[PDB]
């Protein structure tokens, strides 16, 4: 329950999903990069984590950020990886 | 179309 918090999570997919479903991107007036939660599954690898809820930001992936990456690039930044999905997150709550 | 689960 701080600011500036970032969480490196790393998960691995079960069966191609993660967890989350997304949303933001920045063809949304985000943070000129960044896909967000919209919808945490109940017990996915995603929820396991657990320290993410509805509001979260993903700023990068695999050490790989969302730099121009809208909802169709997201989801391949997150979808066509090598298994392993290190989730750098940031907070979901606002200073 | 948003919200896809991966």
């Amino acid at each position: 329950m701080k600011p500036g918090d970032t969480f490196e999570v790393e998960l691995a997919k079960t069966d191609g999903s993660l967890g989350i479903s997304v949303t933001g991107g920045v063809n949304t007036s985000v943070r000129h990069g960044g896909i967000y939660v919209k919808a945490i599954i109940p017990k996915g690898a995603a929820e396991s984590d657990g320290r993410i809820h509805k509001g979260d930001r993903v700023l990068a992936v695999n050490g790989v950020s969302l730099e121009g990456a809208t909802h169709k690039q997201a989801v391949e930044t997150l979808r066509n990886t090598g298994q392993v999905v290190h989730l750098l997150l940031e907070k979901g709550q606002v200073p | 179309y948003l919200v896809t689960s991966v």
